C-alpha cells in the first residue's frame, strides 16, 4: 500500500438550467465602478379612458403620469479558501491543478442554488397543493395556461422539475395511442420532448428545498395596508399585519411561503377583466420574504413580494377586482411544517443575474479560472512563517426582480 | 474569389483530428478541429453581445506556466465531409463544344 | 528551505545549450526554402497547362 | 523503498544513443529510394509493353 496512483476517482456533480434560462443581456457590464452599487431600469406605462355622450372632460381628473423603476444590487462573496503545508501538497500533486478541478464547481453550484433560493423567495404566482406532486400531463400544461391567462407574450416561458417526475412524464407518455416516434422515444431513452405542453420543460436534479414552518389558527387581516401606486412604484412590496395566529411562536412563518387572499381575485392584465379556472375563480396570492415571528396576542406582521393594487384614483394600475381592507380571511398553503422541493416556472424577463469583475490584488500572484462562462479570481499568499500556504477563490454576483407577476412556484393538483 | 493560405499558431493545442485517421497526411478523416483565441471586445464586435460569452474548455496549457490573463476566449473551427445527393445538369449546346456537365 | 526561519532559495542558473543545433537546422532550411511544382505530362498542351 | 514511511522512487534519467545509426539507415533510404522497373525481352513489340 505504498504505490498510490496519479487518476484520482471520480465524484458527483450537479446540473446547471437556471443560469442558461434566465436574461444575462440587459444585466451585464452595468454595475462598473462609475454606477456604483445599484442600478435602475424603467417600467411600462398603462392609461385608463373616459367615456361621455359628448367628450366633456372638464372636470374629470385627466391621466396622471408616474414612472416605476426596478433596482439591482449586488450580492455577498462566493468565497473558498483552503490552507496546507506546500511540502506535503507537492508530495504527488503539482501544478496545484487537483484543487482547481473541484473547486470550480463548488463555486458555481453555490451560485445556482442561491439564485434559485432568490427566484423562489420573490416569485408571486402559485399553483396547486404542495403536498401532491406531478404526475400527470395537465400538471404541466397548467403553468403555460395562467401565463397566457395572464397576458405575457414577449419571451419564452420556462418549467423545472426533478429527475423523479420526469420519469412519471416519461412512462405516461409510454401509453400513448398513436405517436411511433414519441412512444419510442419514451421506450428506449426515456426523454421527454423539448415542447411539453405548450411550455419548455426541462429536468435539474440540483435544486434548493425549503421547509414550511409551524402556523395554526384561522388568519385574518388586522389594518387595512396601504396599495396605491405611489407607495408600490420603486419595489412591488407590501408590508401587512395578521391576527388569529398562535399566541407566542417563533419563525411562524418561513420565507418562501405562500399567503392566499380568499375575496381578492386576479385580472387580466390589459382588459382588466377577473380570471376564472373554469369553475372558480383564481385568488391574489403572495409569498412571504423574510422569517417572521408571532408575539403575544397572536399578531403577525410579514413582508410580501406581489402587491394587490387597487389605486382609486390612478385606476389604470389596478391588478386585483377588490381592496384588501379589514376583516378579511386569509389562508396559508401546503401543511405545518413539511419539508418539499418546489417546482419552478417563470417567464424570461423575471429574473436577471450578472458578475462584477475583481482586480488583482496588489503585490500578490494571481491568475483567473473560466467555468461555464464565470469568472473567478484566484489569490496565493505566503501569510504566516509555519509553512503556511494560502489560497483563495473569488466571485461576486448581481441579481434584480423585475415583475415578480411573472414566475413563482407549481405543484400538482388532484 | 480566392484561395489563400494562413498560418496555424500553437498546433499542439489546436488542432485535433478524427482519431481513426492513421496516415500521414490525415486524408482517410472524417472531422477535425482548430481553436484560437480571442478578446472580449473582439467577441463583441462580431457575432453579437447579447449572449454572453462560453468557451472551450481542455485544461491542457497552465501546466508549469503563470498565468494572468483571463481575457482570453477560446472558440473553435469544426470541419465535416458529407456524402450528398446533388443533381447535374448537362448542357448540351453544340456551338464551341457540347458536352458540358 | 527554512534556513533559520526564513525561505531562502535555491539558486537556479540555467545556461542553454541545446538550442545551437535546432538554430542551425533552422537556418539550414530557411537559406534553401522549397515549394509546390507541377510537373508536365506527356499531351500536347500539357506545358501550358503546367505553366 | 519506503525510505522512512514514504515511497520515494529511483531517478531513472533516460540518454538515447541508440537512434543515431539508425536514423542515419532511415535517411540513406529516403535520399535514394526504389521502384519496381520491367525489362523488356527479345521481341519486336516487347519494348512498347514494357514502356
Amino acid at each position: 500500500s505504498q504505490i498510490v496512483l496519479k487518476k484520482f476517482l471520480p465524484g458527483f456533480m450537479s446540473d446547471l438550467v437556471l443560469a442558461k434560462t434566465v436574461d444575462r443581456q440587459l444585466l451585464a457590464g452595468e454595475i462598473n465602478s462609475s454606477t456604483g452599487d445599484s442600478v435602475s431600469f424603467k417600467r411600462p406605462h398603462q392609461f385608463s379612458s373616459l367615456r361621455t355622450p359628448t367628450g366633456d372632460i372638464s372636470g374629470q381628473n385627466k391621466n396622471n403620469l408616474i414612472s416605476g423603476k426596478a433596482t439591482g444590487r449586488v450580492g455577498n462573496y462566493i468565497t473558498v479558501a483552503v490552507e496546507y503545508q506546500q511540502l506535503e501538497e507537492a508530495i504527488k500533486l503539482n501544478q496545484l491543478e487537483e484543487i482547481l478541478a473541484p473547486v470550480r464547481q463548488r463555486i458555481v453550484t453555490d451560485l445556482e442554488t442561491e439564485l434559485a433560493h432568490f427566484m423562489m423567495n420573490n416569485g408571486a404566482l402559485s399553483l396547486g397543493s404542495p403536498n401532491t406532486p406531478i404526475t400527470k400531463w395537465s400538471d404541466v400544461a397548467q403553468t403555460a395556461s395562467f401565463l397566457k391567462d395572464l397576458g405575457v407574450n414577449e419571451g419564452e416561458n420556462y418549467a423545472v422539475m426533478d429527475p423523479w417526475s420526469a420519469q412519471r412524464l416519461a412512462d405516461a407518455q409510454t401509453g400513448l395511442h398513436a405517436s411511433d416516434q414519441l412512444v419510442r422515444t419514451a421506450w428506449e431513452n426515456a426523454q421527454i420532448p423539448t415542447n411539453f405542453g405548450g411550455i419548455r420543460a426541462l429536468m435539474s436534479n440540483g435544486l434548493a428545498s425549503r421547509t414550511q414552518g409551524a402556523f395554526g389558527g384561522t388568519l385574518t387581516v388586522k389594518t387595512q395596508p396601504t396599495v396605491t401606486y405611489n407607495a408600490v412604484k420603486d419595489s412591488y412590496q407590501f408590508t401587512v399585519t395578521l391576527t388569529g395566529a398562535t399566541a407566542s411562536v417563533t419563525g411562524f412563518l418561513k420565507a418562501g411561503d405562500q399567503v392566499k387572499f380568499t375575496n381578492t381575485y386576479w385580472l387580466q392584465q390589459q382588459t382588466k377583466q377577473a380570471l376564472y379556472n373554469g369553475a372558480t375563480p383564481i385568488s391574489f396570492t403572495a409569498t412571504v420574504t423574510a422569517d417572521a415571528n408571532s408575539d403575544s396576542g397572536g399578531d403577525v406582521t410579514v413582508t410580501l413580494s406581489g402587491v394587490p393594487i387597487y389605486d382609486t384614483t390612478n385606476p389604470q394600475y389596478n391588478s386585483v377586482s377588490r381592496q384588501v381592507e379589514a376583516g378579511d380571511a386569509v389562508s396559508v398553503v401546503g401543511t405545518a411544517s413539511q419539508t418539499m422541493k418546489p417546482n419552478l416556472f417563470y417567464n424570461k424577463f423575471f429574473c436577471g443575474l450578472g458578475s462584477i469583475p475583481l482586480p488583482k490584488l496588489h503585490s500578490i500572484d494571481s491568475a483567473v479560472a473560466t467555468y461555464e462562462g464565470f469568472s473567478i479570481r484566484v489569490h496565493k499568499y505566503a501569510d504566516g512563517d509555519a509553512n503556511v500556504q494560502k489560497m483563495r477563490f473569488d466571485l461576486l454576483p448581481a441579481y434584480v426582480c423585475f415583475n415578480p407577476h411573472m414566475g413563482g412556484q407549481f405543484f400538482g393538483n388532484p | 474569389q480566392r484561395i489563400a493560405i494562413e498560418p496555424i499558431y500553437d498546433p499542439s493545442r489546436s488542432v485535433w483530428f478524427d482519431p481513426d485517421a492513421k496516415k500521414y497526411d490525415k486524408s482517410d478523416a472524417l472531422w477535425a478541429f482548430c481553436m484560437y483565441s480571442l478578446s472580449p471586445e473582439k467577441y463583441e464586435a462580431e457575432y453579437g453581445k447579447k449572449p454572453p460569452t462560453s468557451l472551450d474548455v481542455t485544461s491542457m496549457t497552465s501546466w508549469e506556466y503563470n498565468w494572468f490573463g483571463a481575457d482570453v476566449i477560446y472558440i473553435a473551427k469544426y470541419y465535416e465531409v458529407r456524402k450528398e445527393s446533388v443533381d447535374v445538369i448537362s448542357y448540351r449546346h453544340p456551338i464551341t463544344g457540347e458536352i458540358a456537365t | 528551505t527554512k534556513l533559520d526561519e526564513q525561505f531562502e532559495k535555491y539558486p537556479k542558473f540555467e545556461i542553454n545549450k541545446v538550442a545551437t543545433e535546432l538554430n542551425r537546422i533552422i537556418a539550414e532550411y530557411r537559406n534553401n526554402r522549397i515549394t509546390v511544382k507541377f510537373r508536365p505530362g506527356d499531351r500536347e498542351a500539357s506545358e501550358e497547362l503546367a505553366n
